[PDB]
């Protein structure tokens, strides 16, 4: 396949190898976010309005 | 006491241990028993 100015390959293993055996298939990463939130701030007296 | 000549060959790459649900007896031995090699038979001897 072409892409850019470029020719390369372009592969999937999970057929040829990796198929109806135990290791699981190495290209599927993980990702990693740490999440965080206030529990019980309270605004200023003049940020209290609707 | 397995079979001797295979009829035809199979064609699926799948593992096999999940789908035990279809078959009714499934044995799976880890590597070359010693089990499938002693053959016993029954016999019977002249008849008069």
């Amino acid at each position: 396949v072409v892409v850019g100015d470029r020719l390369v390959f372009l592969e999937a293993l999970e057929k040829r190898v990796y198929q109806a055996t135990q290791v699981p298939y190495p290209l599927v990463g993980n990702l990693d976010v740490t999440f965080v939130m206030p529990l019980g701030v309270f605004k200023p007296a003049a940020d209290r309005y609707a | 006491r397995p079979a001797i000549l295979p009829s035809g060959q199979i064609l699926s790459n799948i593992e096999v241990h999940s789908h035990r649900a279809l078959f009714d007896i499934f044995k799976r031995f880890r590597s070359d028993d010693n089990n499938l090699y002693g053959a016993e038979f029954d016999a019977l001897l002249g008849t008069y």
